[PDB]
């Protein structure tokens, strides 16, 4: 019907073509695993949606800064820069991609090739919002930081829901997942709780700047949810993962000697003791 | 949730009785649409005869409308020789009813009228278990004898939220508005002692620290708040509870830093969130598909909510 | 499997009435310190307390 | 037949491969009686016994094996 | 009507959705595309909960054509995947039982062989 102005404003023009995708979707009739053609118009849209965010995306590694993406400028273009739109996060192209992903509804009916190609897309789509959300992180200055600590609570806590949600679907994505909000504590250190791995855990804080700060305060926070010496069935390979999530001064008596550390917290534990008398 | 207990309809508030009533077993109180369910709850960590959670139905009352609130009378005991069990209720209706049973045949009612608007919180405020007090949508807190009659009344600002009696100090109640006030009253003088502040509002549940009666835990808008008196009327702490609204805050029994805050039923699931104070974080993150009323076990670091026809236990580690 | 009569070792290490703890050495003591922890460590696996008696939460 | 008899009320009672299991011993017995029994020892009475105990054997194993199914879920 | 309907659709009540919309049926009898929209509401919420004979009838009470046909067949999906096909098999199909045959069996030989255990 016209154009020129839906390019101005386009932004508009994917809110809407989910909420034809919806009210198609309502007609579907694919709430039984018979309907197919109209999970297949579902995707469709999905495609189109996508390849807009990598179009977007791809015209941001196309920059002329000297000092802003050196690559595709008098630099090597052979390794992109961060693949971000250095998009700001908007709260209506940001909920119809957090909707299009709640249509997962349609992986539950549906054949195993066309389940795995919409993952794929949903997976492409997501790492395309959690990489504009990191972009506008590090733009943030040290004042104001109240502002900037929110921000990463409410992304990491949409990581942590786009994790639930493959929890399901295939981990080889994972890998990706992972790598892509990379630098990633929350996804791998929760991995490395929810097995018998704390191998990966001790690997991962092996090679890493400051690792051991936040999994103390990532894993103290989610002490006796992920990585409890009782979630774990500790006594295993999950007893090896005991050994590291075990990680502590009165240990440092039995692993270093010092009787008079030793000393000072069994007479306080001996105090507070009113339970047993023998004890 | 550790355990879990199925109940015939809809739990819109569930309160553990605070006092010793002389049995083996905790007692529990929940109510749902158009009745309230007296109940015995036993644990694996009290009794290890137990497996898991042994919940035995006591008694249930007719209501007749959506019970908002519940107090547990001090003078509620199971003790053989002369059982007694008593607690009020307040209702859609806002009129408050006082039960009162003896577990066999005698069950009365009686019902206090003079509210003019929504009941959102009443306690028993007399050691004695004589005196009710109750606040409300009609920007009253009101002080009722066992008899019904109107003993005092207090002219909040706005909305009465929460009150709660003091657990050691003699006369103090406490009264949550909510525009973020909590104002101390004296019911001996029948004047405000003090007043604390909230830097975030709606104002929603406030509760004491019983193991620390200098502690007061609230929820306004989103965030958890902490008071310490008499050091000042700023917040010691304040810090997010929930992404979209905090509705209640209890105070663990077992425990002065530990406390559990439930969001807003609504769209989302009612997230029920345990806290410690020395952690940013909370220790548990719970899920309740549509929860109301939070509580705590007496002396296990266990709280409970109501849910859909259902019960949801969580065990803290300490 | 005795692992709660290895911590009453202490006790009788610490009687006053033998004096036992006057006879190790250093090194020795450190020595009876791990291997208690170790029979603590135990315990804790068949879910007991550090000293063998019941858990209650 | 004296051991098939057996089977047959004990499937009779109120895993999955369990059950196809015991199907594929019943036909293996059939298929031998078709060849090794004679005619005459062939026309005996219990096969509308054993028709009817399959049938029950049938329906456990496809219960069960919905109930495994679960169980995997 | 709508509107009371939704705010207990939000809150998550599906219970008391039931008896407000039973209410507003008798009121806005005239209206019939809200009345639509909140019965599909209690429909998917009583299905989503596992009430299968509260979504069974919620989903005959729909005013806009075959949406009892819609309740009807995600259904089937959701119970074969709860592998509680005993329930299945005692609830004989509403009216058409050869209609609701006919659509599983479709729906079944047209997919495959390595993510179903629809035949069995």
């Amino acid at each position: 019907t016209a154009a020129d102005v839906y390019f101005r404003e386009v932004s508009q023009m994917e809110i809407i073509f989910e909420c034809l995708v919806d009210k198609e979707e309502a007609d579907l009739e694919s709430t039984s695993i018979d309907s197919v053609e109209w999970a297949n118009i579902v995707v469709n849209v999905n495609t189109i949606l996508k390849d807009m965010l990598h179009v977007a995306c791809q015209y941001r590694q196309s920059k002329n800064s000297l000092y802003k993406n050196e690559s595709g400028i008098q630099e090597p273009e052979h390794v992109p820069w961060t693949a971000s739109s250095g998009t700001a996060g908007i709260r209506s192209v940001v909920t119809r991609q957090h909707g299009i992903i709640l249509k997962v509804y349609p992986q539950a009916d549906s054949g195993l090739r066309t389940i795995l190609i919409e993952q794929l897309a949903a997976l492409l789509n997501y790492l395309l919002d959690d990489y504009v959300t990191q972009l506008k992180s590090i733009d943030k200055l040290a004042n104001e930081e109240r502002y900037n600590i929110l921000e990463m609570e409410y992304a990491q806590k949409r990581s942590e829901l786009l994790s639930p949600l493959l929890i399901l679907g295939q981990y080889a994505w994972a890998s990706n997942l992972a790598e892509k909000y990379c630098d990633f504590d929350i996804l791998v250190q929760i991995c490395e709780m929810t097995d018998n791995q704390s191998r990966l855990q001790r690997y991962m804080t092996l090679f890493a700047e400051q690792n051991f700060s936040d999994f103390l305060f990532r894993w103290y926070l989610e002490k006796g949810k992920r990585g409890k010496l009782l979630s774990q069935p500790a006594s295993q390979h999950g007893q090896l993962a005991a050994f590291l999530q075990a990680h502590l001064s009165w240990l440092h008596e039995l692993n270093s000697q010092e009787f008079e550390k030793a000393h000072r917290t069994l007479q306080t534990l001996a105090n507070m003791e009113t339970r047993y008398f023998c004890k | 949730a550790t355990y879990t207990v199925d109940c015939e309809d809809y739990v819109h508030v569930v309160e553990f009785n605070p006092f010793d009533s002389g049995e083996a077993g905790s007692l529990l109180a929940y109510g749902g649409i158009s009745y309230v369910v007296i109940a015995s709850c036993r644990f694996q960590e009290e009794d290890s005869t137990v497996e898991g959670i042994e919940f035995k139905t006591l008694k249930t009352f007719h209501h007749g409308e959506r019970v908002v609130a519940i107090a547990w009378s001090p003078e509620t005991r199971c003790d053989a020789l002369l059982p007694l069990l008593r607690f009020a209720t307040a209702a859609g209706d806002k009129k408050i009813r006082i039960f009162t049973s003896d577990f066999q045949d005698k069950n009365e009612y009686k019902v206090i009228e003079g509210h003019s608007g929504y009941i959102n919180d009443l306690v028993f405020c007399s050691p004695e278990g004589t005196d009710i007090a109750s606040v409300g949508d009609d920007h009253t807190c009101r002080i009722w004898d066992l008899d019904g009659k109107q003993i005092a009344m207090f002219i909040l600002r706005s909305p009465g939220m929460s009150v709660a009696w003091h657990p050691e100090g003699a006369f103090k109640l406490m009264v949550a508005e909510k525009t973020g006030t909590i104002r101390f009253y004296d019911l001996t003088t029948h004047q405000a002692i003090l007043s604390l502040e909230s830097v975030q509002v709606p104002l929603m549940s406030a509760d004491w620290c019983v193991r620390n009666t200098l502690r007061i835990g609230a929820v306004a808008g989103n965030d958890w708040i902490i008071w310490e008196m008499p050091r000042s009327s700023y917040p010691q702490d304040n810090k997010p509870a929930h992404a979209d609204r905090a509705r209640m805050f209890r105070w663990s029994k077992c425990n002065e830093n530990v406390f559990a805050t439930t969001g807003y039923p609504g769209k989302m699931k009612s997230q029920i969130a345990i806290h410690h104070l020395a952690h940013p974080q909370p220790i548990l993150i719970g899920t309740a598909p549509v929860g109301s009323g939070l509580s705590w076990h007496r002396r296990l670091p266990l709280c409970v909510v109501g849910g859909y026809r259902k019960l949801f236990f969580w065990l803290t580690e300490m | 499997k005795q692992y709660k009569d290895c911590l009453r070792l202490a006790d009788i290490v610490s009687s006053e009435n033998q004096k036992l703890y006057t006879v190790f050495s250093k090194t020795e003591m450190r020595n009876l310190l791990q291997k208690l922890r170790e029979s603590s460590l135990m315990l804790l696996d068949l879910q007991l307390d550090p000293l063998g008696y019941e858990i209650q939460s | 037949l004296t051991l098939l008899l057996d089977a047959l009320p004990l499937l009779e009672q109120k895993s999955a491969e369990q059950t196809y299991e015991l199907m594929r011993c019943l036909e293996d017995r059939m298929a031998a009686k078709l060849e090794s029994t004679s005619p005459d020892e062939i026309q005996k009475q219990d096969s509308s016994i054993d028709n009817t105990k399959v049938e029950m054997l049938r329906l456990a194993l496809a219960r069960n094996l919905a109930r495994a199914i679960v169980t995997e879920g | 009507y709508n509107r009371v309907l939704r705010l207990l659709e939000d809150v998550g009540l599906p219970e008391l959705v039931i008896q407000l919309a039973t209410i507003a049926i008798g009121e806005a009898s005239d209206d019939w595309r809200s009345q639509a929209a909140l019965r599909t509401r209690i429909f998917k919420h009583h299905l989503d909960m596992g009430h299968n004979n509260q979504a069974y009838d919620a989903l005959t009470q729909i005013p806009d054509p075959s949406r009892q046909l819609d309740c009807l067949r995600q259904l089937v999906v959701v119970l074969c995947e709860r592998s509680q096909l005993q329930d299945l098999v005692e609830f004989p199909y509403v009216n058409l039982h050869n209609e609701v045959v006919g659509i599983i069996e479709s729906r079944a030989r047209a997919v495959d062989l390595m993510t179903h255990n629809y035949y069995e």
